[PDB]
RNA sequence: GGAUAGUGGCCUACCAUGGUUUCAACGGGUAACGGGGAAUAAGGGUUCGAUUCCGGAGAGGGAGCCUGAGAAACGGCUACCACAUCCAAGGAAGGCAGCAGGCGCGCAAAUUACCCAAUCCUAAUUCAGGGAGGUAGUGACAAUAAAUAACGAUACAGGGCCCAUUCGGGUCUUGUAAUUGGAAUGAGUACAAUGUAAAUACCUUAACGAGGAACAAUUGGAGGGCAAGUCUGGUGCCAGCAGCCGCGGUAAUUCCAGCUCCAAUAGCGUAUAUUAAAGUUGUUGCAGUUAAAAAGCUCGUAGUUGAACUUUGGGCCCGGUUGGCCG
RNA sequence: GGACUUUUACUUUGAAAAAAUUAGAGUGUUCAAAGCAGGCGUAUUGCUCGAAUAUAUUAGCAUGGAAUAAUAGAAUAGGACG
């Protein structure tokens, strides 16, 4: 007898089993972004559709509507606040437009090779999940993080683990430890 | 119709056809690597194009 | 790390307003143990079926001993 | 306005109509009838375990030409009589009079899969140990 | 009038002949507790709700009742019925649809563990009690995030590209590589402290902890629908596959395997149900000459439906909320 | 306060409207499913934003409309006003 913990999922999964377009274009997108998944993939079009959903129930009422504005706005805001929708396109007739590319981009994932500091998609998700690299002094390991624009600034590797100092690591100091015990005494 | 026929022959031809063991071959990656691979493999440097393109031929 | 903490107008007021675990868990207060929950229960229980003092009954079944 | 009642205060015509002809859908009847909990080997459950008593040789229809392995069980729940399928080559092997098989359908809603003949179930489980594992070796029946 | 806390055929006495029904009474079925709700996403719908909240009902089946503000109570009594226990054979005792735990049933569901620290509840009450409730154990029920690898160098091979009279390789890298190179990390293990009622895990974090013999990903599939072979070996209408169309009788693209390959991936197959696809239930929205389907015909009650017409036209004022051109 | 009034359907707005559920705003649970938190300093003696909004229909209530549909009226005048 206790409130139900409630949940929802986060993906949906395709109408058609086996389409080779779509099993191309979906696999340039893994290969791009470094996903691990056809999920990956499904979640966010999930998301999209959610929003595109919306976009348009909104779109069908009435210009200057008290519902449209309030949440037509706030839904618009926040697109911009994590860097999907443009500030050109910036009237939910773009999030209408949009496309899963635009979300991809924004990944933590992407980001931490975008400038730079990993030089591939993969060793972007290696460092990610190994602890480096954070936003504050707060230390992220989910490839799907989506950078939230304000803090693209703040993409640095974290004031632990190697690239950002304090210690090389139990590898290399495995291997100053061979030095200094065979060479020396 | 006939419900009581021959019955010895079940399992025959597994029974008769000759074991060859799996071979020992490199270990394929897991995940998100096996995808990359894909991609490379896929899309990247291409393989033929005899025609179109084609994925598991044996001699051609 | 984040926590919290309370700062008590004296140590009396300390040890009268404090979960009794914290007193134990400091240094100001010892954890007088006890029989397990069942285990007491079932005290009762057995103390439920004897109506009276107790040594009235163990005279009584005294009797018992001979007949 | 060929049929139907078209008017503003016909609902209950419309409904009652309604409810008359969803009878002739096959499904809404066998749903309503309770078919799956009268007739049907399986309680309307989507398994049943049962015993075997016999292993028969079932000769494939046309145009095959095969001999269909197949065993007679006798339902735990039902004591009704059920001649099932032991698929993938070997199995019969497996099985043995008086065993303990969980039954599982065929997937056709009733109605016979393929050539053999009147045998609309199949075999999961004997002994309690699943013929797939049996078959590639993953497992070994147990003692008796 | 009696009875009830009280209205009332609730009950009794007298009196009447009424009440319901095709707008479906009455009866039968329900593998029926009702609702908040759930699953299915063009819409209209269809299906579902034993089950975390609300209401009801029960405590093996019936009835009866004591106590009391409150029960027709069952972790109360009383009687019967059905179960069933102990015995010294005289008797006496039991009611898990509470917690755990067992048998049975089955396709189908976990510990005879810890605590009142919290949430709240009760008493004479700050304190006592609480298998309410909380903690752990069992737990791939559903749901979330997402490791199984990342980066150089070298050996040729290229595709580039400037030049080509012609050796060609040299820079910018595409990568297939059977020698290489140092890097990184939690999975685990584990000081410590955190955690907690006490624990256990998580979040922290000393010491450990990855090179192929791992710390080694799976489950189906590769004729079509349907994404991936006409590879090799086997069998020879056998064994078997095959939702469906169909494969197998000696060069099997469907079987048994090896190889390679595809799809989904810490998950994937199967069975049963249901929803979508289904405009194959059709209100939206079906069809009925010949494919399923107009009653041989006409009357006709219930039902559904039902022609036009009755203050229309003009005049005046008042104040709003968007939008323009200026601000 | 006295005296009387033909009946409806439809639509509008509004009251009465549990929570969780759904839709949805805000908030960086490191991400996410969630949760309803949290965010600021003088971080030695406090300051502060929240915990929305929507749906919630059929019936009943309450108000506006008077098109579309019904209903009643005066013909053995036992009609209407005074
Ligand atoms: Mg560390
Ligand atoms: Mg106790
Ligand atoms: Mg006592
Ligand atoms: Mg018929
Ligand atoms: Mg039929
Ligand atoms: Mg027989
Ligand atoms: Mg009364
Ligand atoms: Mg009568
Ligand atoms: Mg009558
Ligand atoms: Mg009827
Ligand atoms: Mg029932
Ligand atoms: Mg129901
Ligand atoms: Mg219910
Ligand atoms: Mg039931
Ligand atoms: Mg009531
Ligand atoms: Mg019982
Ligand atoms: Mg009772
Ligand atoms: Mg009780
Ligand atoms: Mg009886
Ligand atoms: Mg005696
Ligand atoms: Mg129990
Ligand atoms: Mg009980
Ligand atoms: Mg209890
Ligand atoms: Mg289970
Ligand atoms: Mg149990
Ligand atoms: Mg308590
Ligand atoms: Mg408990
Ligand atoms: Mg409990
Ligand atoms: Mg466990
Ligand atoms: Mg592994
Ligand atoms: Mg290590
Ligand atoms: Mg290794
Ligand atoms: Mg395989
Ligand atoms: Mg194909
Ligand atoms: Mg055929
Ligand atoms: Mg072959
Ligand atoms: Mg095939
Ligand atoms: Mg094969
Ligand atoms: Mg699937
Ligand atoms: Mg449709
Ligand atoms: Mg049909
Ligand atoms: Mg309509
Ligand atoms: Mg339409
Ligand atoms: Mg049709
Ligand atoms: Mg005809
Ligand atoms: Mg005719
Ligand atoms: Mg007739
Ligand atoms: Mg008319
Ligand atoms: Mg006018
Ligand atoms: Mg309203």
């Amino acid at each position: 007898p206790r409130a139900p913990r409630t949940y929802s999922k986060t993906y949906s999964t395709p109408k058609r089993p086996y389409e080779s377009s779509r099993l191309d274009a979906e696999l340039k997108l893994a290969g791009e972004f470094g996903l691990k998944n056809k999920k990956e993939i499904y979640r966010i079009s999930f998301q999209l559709s959610k929003i595109r959903r919306a976009a348009r129930d909104l779109l069908t009422r009435d210009e200057k509507d008290p519902k449209r504005l309030f949440e037509g706005n706030a839904l618009i805001r926040r697109l911009v606040r994590v860097g999907v929708l443009s500030e050109d396109k910036k009237k939910l007739d773009y999030v209408l437009a949009l496309k899963v590319e635009d979300f991809l981009e924004r990944r933590l994932q992407t980001q931490v090779y975008k400038l730079g500091l990993a030089k591939s998609v993969h060793h972007a998700r290696v460092l990610i999940t190994q602890r480096h690299i954070a936003v504050g002094k707060q230390i992220v390991n989910i490839p799907s993080f989506m950078v939230r624009l304000d803090s693209e600034k703040h993409i640095d590797f974290a004031p632990t683990s190697p690239f950002g100092g304090a210690r090389p690591g139990r590898v290399a100091r495995r291997n100053a430890a061979r030095k200094a015990e065979a060479s020396g005494e | 119709a006939k419900v009581h026929g021959s019955l010895a022959r079940a399992g025959k031809v597994k029974s008769q056809t000759p074991k060859v063991e799996k071979t020992e071959k490199p270990k394929k990656p897991k995940g998100r690597a096996y995808k990359r691979l894909l991609y490379t493999r896929r899309f990247v440097n291409v393989t033929l194009v005899n025609g179109k393109r084609r994925m598991n031929p044996g001699p051609s | 790390s984040v926590g919290f903490g309370l700062v008590y107008n004296s140590v009396a007021e300390a040890k009268k307003f404090e979960p009794t675990y914290r007193l134990v868990r400091y240094g100001l207060a010892e954890k007088v143990e006890k029989a397990s929950r069942q285990q007491r229960k079932q005290k009762k229980n057995r103390d439920k079926k004897i109506f009276g003092t107790g040594k009235r009954l163990a005279k009584k079944v005294a009797r018992r001993n001979a007949d | 306005g060929k049929g139907k009642p078209r008017g503003l205060n016909s609902a209950r015509k419309l409904r009652v109509h309604r409810r008359n002809n969803r009878w002739a859908e096959n499904n809404y009847k066998k749903r309503l009838l309770g078919t799956a909990f009268k007739s049907s080997p399986f309680g309307g459950s989507s398994h049943a375990k049962g015993i075997v008593l016999e292993k028969l040789g079932i000769e494939s229809k046309q145009p095959n030409s095969a001999i269909r392995k197949c065993v007679r069980v006798q339902l735990i729940k039902n004591g009704k009589k059920v001649t099932a399928f032991v698929p993938n080559d070997g199995c019969l092997n497996f099985v043995d009079e008086n065993d303990e098989v969980l039954l599982a359908g065929f997937g056709r809603k009733g109605k016979a899969k393929g050539d053999i003949p009147g045998v609309r179930f199949k075999v999961v489980k004997v002994s309690g140990v699943s013929l797939l594992a049996l078959w590639k070796e993953k497992k070994e029946k147990p003692r008796s």
